[PDB]
RNA sequence: AAACCAUAGUUAUGACGAUUGCUCUUUCCCGUGCUGGAUCGAGUAACCCAAUGGAGCUUACUAUUCUUGGUCCAUGGAUU
RNA sequence: AGUCUCCCACCAAUUCGUAUGCGGAAAACGUAAUGAGAUUUAAAAAUAAUUGUUUAAAUCAACUCAUUAAGGAGGAUGCCC
């Protein structure tokens, strides 16, 4: 394998399993969601490549994995609700009922 | 060193009955051995997360296939009762009367135009398909599609060991390690379909219409689908014997 | 000396071993057989099967995984009935790693008996033994040293 | 199904030209095999590994399936594989294998030494394990490296055809074939007959008579005839035209089109399969209710 | 309360490829038996020529003898490997076995000559069977 | 899985035959005059290419073929006449034959090849010779009264 | 200079003949059925073989190249 | 069969004086109840023995590791009663 195409293969399944990772399931279903992201963390474990902290604070979920999403595709809402802090400000969803909260 | 050999020959042909054998066989050692044989705050947290969230998944994927494959079997049998024979009577019949029952039930004419053209767009983008077909590699190729993501592709059972799997399109929703999980429809039939690979032919047709009609036929084999590399290459591979693949030439 | 050292240990050589001892030998040989010396024939019976044995390991044992879970317990780390037991099977277990081969090479390394301060250990378990309200004279006294006592039931 | 995989081919070396009477020998005796019966037939290309290899692709392969052989199995009705067999004594440094084996389609071997034979059993990449039975067996062959050899692929050919040749050399072939038989425990064992001409060619009871005569059973024979050739065959179809078989480009419909039995269908020059669209998405997954 | 058998039938067939010799030389059943005979004679010493057989049915390029049960594989053996030089034509002969039988039940033609073996055979049958 | 070899030992006996001498009918006299001696033209070479012919021209080609692979000629003096043949247990009938029908020597006319002890192994063959020889030396003992 | 000792003992366990039993298939019978009876056949395998004795573990075996018992949120057909 | 382990002399004790889930003289030995784990791990992989494939990675099944000392008495709960 060639190291031209194999960075362009790599950069190729990177885009295909994110976009994957998307469109309708991954929203609705929260099994489909965990299975794609743990695919997609063990694709990016076996090259050693950093992630994006800034991305990596807010990405997905930890209980179930979907998108934390408020509300040209009109889709559906990953989180539910957002209150101000109230004490402290959280976030929670609908696919499963647990939240996260951050501290100013 | 002649003497102390030839004394110790006259030595071993006391003892020995062939004293000539222990130098040849290389039984009498010159020398013998003597001594007594002798930042990390977020990698913990990021890894607890995913430890966590593959825990949930795992559980979440059998508990919907488990619900999945329930409703299909109650909606078949009220739909049989309910003299009803097509499937866009039936869901609007239980889209009506069975509110909650049609929450669970899967919705294949969805199913398709999303997961179909996004595989496809990325297996001709990888693959190289361009208008003109003379730019072609077929080992790389093959290698591509050794390493290539099988994540929500349309494959077809065109061989098996048993002679009622052959024949099952279905688009993946997972790929598991012994068996193979699609989605296949019918006139009434929405079966979430688990199929064993030890013993199955698949195979997988791109299209392609330029200007003239064409596909591509290539397919993969089960039995042999569980060793291979992913996502990536350089693993050391072993011949297994090449042998248990006589159902290919029988049938 | 037909003995040499080296960077791993103390080697010893066969050649010089027996060829400055040869007229020792001759001597040894005349003086076992002296009829059958100039001969030479089998006069060496092979051994008997009955007598052969079989050879073992060149390493010393393998402790098991319970009783070195255990070690590890105690060196790391009014009483009742099973406290008593309890420090019992402690004091015998340092014994043990302390005395024991084939636990200290399962012992973990940086650990040694100093460090573990056993000594103290001992004295403190043996001072909650002695509390223990012991009724010796209750037991029994017997003759000998090895235990060797009367085993007899009368109408019973 | 009966499989022939030692067809001689008249040349030895790439200085040579065959005239067309061999040519013409070469489809009398495909012929001939065709008339009594049989299924499968791979001709052999005999070379030698001490000497250099042309550094070409195009060029390494004078056997012309399409143009000669393509002309005439239309009226036959069979396939022909090409196979080579590296008679090697010494370890030279003379080895471009990845070029012969991608070419060719089966690599088998020829041994004359120990060491050599070693080095084939172990590290050389091949399909089949021929032992010169004109000339005598190198040493005594053991036992558990033939066993372990058939475990992890390569098998052991008897040669019968070679018996027709001469008349001092039926008592070496046998010489050699009970040793192998004994040495292999009869599991790895496939035959061919490497006759050059339709006149010493057999019908499939002559062999199973004469490999009984020999110490193996007729049962074990047709077995290893039938089933242990067919999988020798795909073994060197599937590591030469599939990667490491994991992703084959033949794909099987029905019980015709297979990577061993579609042979004018599979293109060579690539391992493209053009064929229009027979599988998209609106068709109902179940075939029994999936009508046209 | 078992059968003993007594022989066995071989259905062998001189094949020539060469049809404009095959036209041109004639073939009768005395070379049948001298090619036998030396085919026996190169391949095996007195072992071999002291095979029982027997000539039945004779045609052209077609023969049907019965060798005994006990050496059918020495038979056999021989046939597969022996090829004719200069014997009657200067077109070397072989034989191609073209099946087995050991209960008389086989099918060529609508011809008769099975059909009286088959009537001598029957009257030995039941006569081995009832002596 | 395992070689299994059979060793033969055989003798070779000059019968007295000359009808112009009146011989003595006993037990030793005969033993005497059956085992005199081998001639001088008599090696192991000389004996094997002489049971090799006469195999390929009894039992034929492959008859001979079969047999040849392991026949070879282990231990064997004129002095004595005995010799002991290696084989394998499946032809092992087969060189009996050939040594049954053994006809005579390219220069030596007029002896006889018998076979008395065969087993798959020499220990039991040097015994049972040994055994022989000691048998043989009774009768000697008992008629030189 | 021997300790020499195996209900195989030092790489021997050979050559065939006969009888019973087991698997499936071919047919008949009483009463559906029976570890039912009787013919017409095939098969009785594969892995592999001791060299001083015993126990534990792992690894090879049984596809017309003998068999047996159970399980399966494996699929295929039918009834409720 | 296998480059695996151990017994085949004792030692009121520098001699594994080891009452440690059960059986066992020992075993790099069999099995039982619970919890967890997957080059992101205590440790198996894509930078002592054995095996062609050589644990798992929807659920079950299989491997590894971490706990549960023997006997007698009192109270509570569940089953036939
Ligand atoms: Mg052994
Ligand atoms: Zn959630």
């Amino acid at each position: 394998m060639n190291k031209d195409q194999a960075e362009k293969y790599q950069e190729r399944s990177l885009r295909q399993k994110y976009n994957l990772l998307h469109v309708l399931p991954t929203l609705n279903s929260r099994a489909l969601s965990g299975l794609y992201y743990k695919n997609f963390h063990n694709s990016v474990k076996r090259y050693q490549i950093m992630l994006p902290e800034q991305l990596k604070s807010g990405k997905f979920c930890s209980h179930c994995g979907c998108v934390y999403v408020p509300n040209g595709d009109s889709d559906e809402l990953g989180g539910e609700s957002m209150e101000g802090p109230k004490k402290c400000i959280q976030v929670n969803c609908l696919n499963c009922e647990k939240s996260k909260l951050f501290e100013w | 060193d002649r003497t102390q050999t030839f004394i110790k020959d006259c030595l071993f042909t006391k003892c020995l009955e062939d004293p000539e054998k222990p130098f040849n066989e290389n039984r009498f050692q010159d020398t013998l051995l003597l001594l007594p044989t002798d930042e990390s705050a977020d990698k913990q947290l990021e890894k607890r997360d995913y430890q966590r969230i593959n825990k949930n998944s795992k559980i979440a994927l059998r508990e919907y296939i488990n619900n999945c494959k329930k409703n299909t079997k109650k909606c078949l049998k009220l739909a049989y009762e309910n003299k009803i024979t097509d499937k866009e009577d039936l869901l609007h019949y239980i889209e009506e009367k069975h509110p909650t029952i049609y929450e669970s039930l899967p919705q294949y004419v969805d199913f398709v135009p999303m997961y179909k053209e996004l595989w496809i767009n990325y297996i001709k983008e990888l693959l190289n398909i361009t208008k003109n077909l003379k730019t072609f590699n077929g080992s790389l190729a093959l290698l591509k599609l050794s390493m290539a993501d099988y994540n929500g592709a349309l494959l077809r059972v065109t061989k098996s060991k048993n002679k009622t799997l052959i024949g099952l399109q279905g688009i993946v929703i997972w790929d598991s390690q012994k068996f193979f999980i699609m989605i296949v429809k019918g006139n009434i039939i929405d079966e979430i379909k688990c199929i064993p690979k030890k013993g199955t032919v698949f195979q997988f047709e791109i299209p392609i219409s330029d200007d003239d009609d064409s596909a591509l036929r290539y397919s993969i084999l089960g039995d042999r689908f569980k060793y291979r590399s992913v996502d990536r290459a350089g693993r050391k591979f072993k011949s297994r014997r090449c042998d248990d693949m006589l159902y290919y030439i029988q049938n | 000396t037909p003995s040499d050292l080296s960077e791993s240990g103390s080697k010893l050589n066969v050649d010089q071993f027996i060829s400055s001892r040869q007229f020792e030998v001759k001597q040894l040989q005349l003086a076992m057989h002296n009829s059958k010396a100039a001969s030479s024939t089998r006069i060496f019976q092979a051994l008997p099967r009955k007598l052969r044995r079989r050879t073992a390991s060149h390493n010393v044992r393998r402790i098991p995984k319970r009783m070195r879970n255990r070690a590890l317990r105690e060196m790391r780390k009014g009483l009742n009935a099973k406290q008593l037991y309890k420090a019992r099977m402690s004091i015998k277990l340092l014994r043990l790693a302390s005395k024991s081969t084939s636990m200290k090479l399962s012992m973990p390394p940086e650990v040694t008996s100093s460090n573990c301060h056993v000594r103290q250990k001992i004295k403190t378990l043996k001072r909650m033994i002695k509390e223990s309200s012991t009724a010796n004279p209750n037991i029994k006294l017997l003759n000998n040293r090895m235990g060797s006592y009367d085993c007899t039931g009368v109408n019973e | 199904m009966l499989v022939d995989l030692n067809v001689p081919w008249p040349q030895n070396s790439y200085a040579d030209k065959v005239t067309s009477q061999a040519v013409n020998n070469l489809i009398k005796t495909l012929s001939t095999l065709h008339m009594l019966g049989y299924t499968h037939i791979a001709i052999n290309f005999t070379v030698n590994h001490s000497e250099k290899f042309p550094n070409d692709v195009k060029l390494l392969n004078p056997i012309d399936i399409k143009r000669r052989f393509g002309e005439l199995m239309d009226r036959t009705g069979l396939k022909l594989y090409s196979r080579i067999t590296l008679i090697i004594d010494d370890p030279s440094k003379g080895q471009s294998l990845s070029k012969i084996s991608q070419a060719f389609d089966i690599v088998a071997a020829l041994p004359i030494s120990e060491k050599g034979l070693t080095l084939s059993t172990t590290n050389l990449d091949i399909d089949l394990l021929t032992f010169q039975y004109g000339s005598r067996l190198p040493t005594f062959l053991k036992h558990k490296s033939i066993c372990s050899c058939v475990n992890r692929g390569v098998k052991l050919e008897i040669v019968y055809g070679y018996a027709l040749r001469d008349v001092q050399a039926r008592r070496q072939f046998v010489s050699n074939v009970r040793s192998v038989i004994r040495s292999s425990r009869s599991r790895g064992i496939v035959i061919g007959s490497g006759a050059m001409s339709p006149l010493e060619c057999r019908n499939i009871l002559g062999v199973t008579s004469l490999i009984k005569n020999l110490g193996l059973p007729s049962d074990r024979c047709s077995k290893a005839m039938g089933d242990l050739a067919s999988l020798v065959l795909l073994n060197g179809r599937l590591r030469n035209k599939s990667h490491k078989q994991t992703i084959v480009t033949g794909g099987g419909s029905g019980n015709g089109d297979d990577v061993v039995n579609d042979v004018q269908g599979i293109d060579d020059v690539q391992t493209i399969k053009v064929v229009k669209r027979s599988m998209d998405a609106e068709q109902l997954g179940h075939a029994s209710k999936r009508h046209k | 309360k078992k059968t003993f058998r007594e022989w066995q039938y071989f259905k062998l067939s001189i094949t020539s490829f060469d049809q404009d010799v095959d036209d041109a030389h004639a073939i009768d059943q005395m070379t049948w038996r001298q090619w036998l005979n030396n085919a026996l004679k190169r391949s095996y010493g007195i072992f071999g020529e002291g095979v029982e057989y027997s000539f039945l049915h004779v045609d052209d390029k077609l023969a049907y003898i019965r060798v005994n049960h006990a050496d059918k594989d020495t038979f056999s053996s021989s046939i597969s490997t022996y090829i004719s030089t200069d014997e009657l034509v200067g077109s070397p002969l072989t034989v191609s076995i073209l099946q087995e039988s050991s209960s008389l039940r086989l099918l060529e033609v609508t011809d008769d000559d099975r059909l009286w073996l088959k009537k001598v055979m029957e009257e030995e049958e039941q006569d081995c069977k009832c002596i | 899985v395992r070689l299994k070899s059979r060793y033969i030992l055989f003798e070779i006996i000059f019968p007295p035959t000359d009808t112009n001498v009146e011989e003595s009918v006993s037990k030793a006299d005969i033993l005497l005059s059956h085992h005199r001696a081998s001639p001088a033209d008599v090696s192991i070479k000389s004996i094997l290419q002489e049971i090799r012919r006469s195999l390929s021209l009894n039992l034929g080609d492959y008859g001979s073929a079969k047999c040849n692979s392991l026949l070879q000629l282990k231990y064997f003096s004129n002095k004595t006449s005995t010799g002991i043949i290696r084989c394998h247990r499946e032809d092992c009938d087969l060189v009996i034959m050939a040594l049954m029908l053994m006809s005579k020597i390219g220069d030596v006319d007029g002896l006889i090849v018998n076979p008395v002890k065969v087993s798959g192994t020499i220990k039991k063959i040097e015994q049972f010779a040994m055994r022989r020889n000691s048998k043989i030396l009774n009768i000697i003992k008992c008629s030189q009264s």
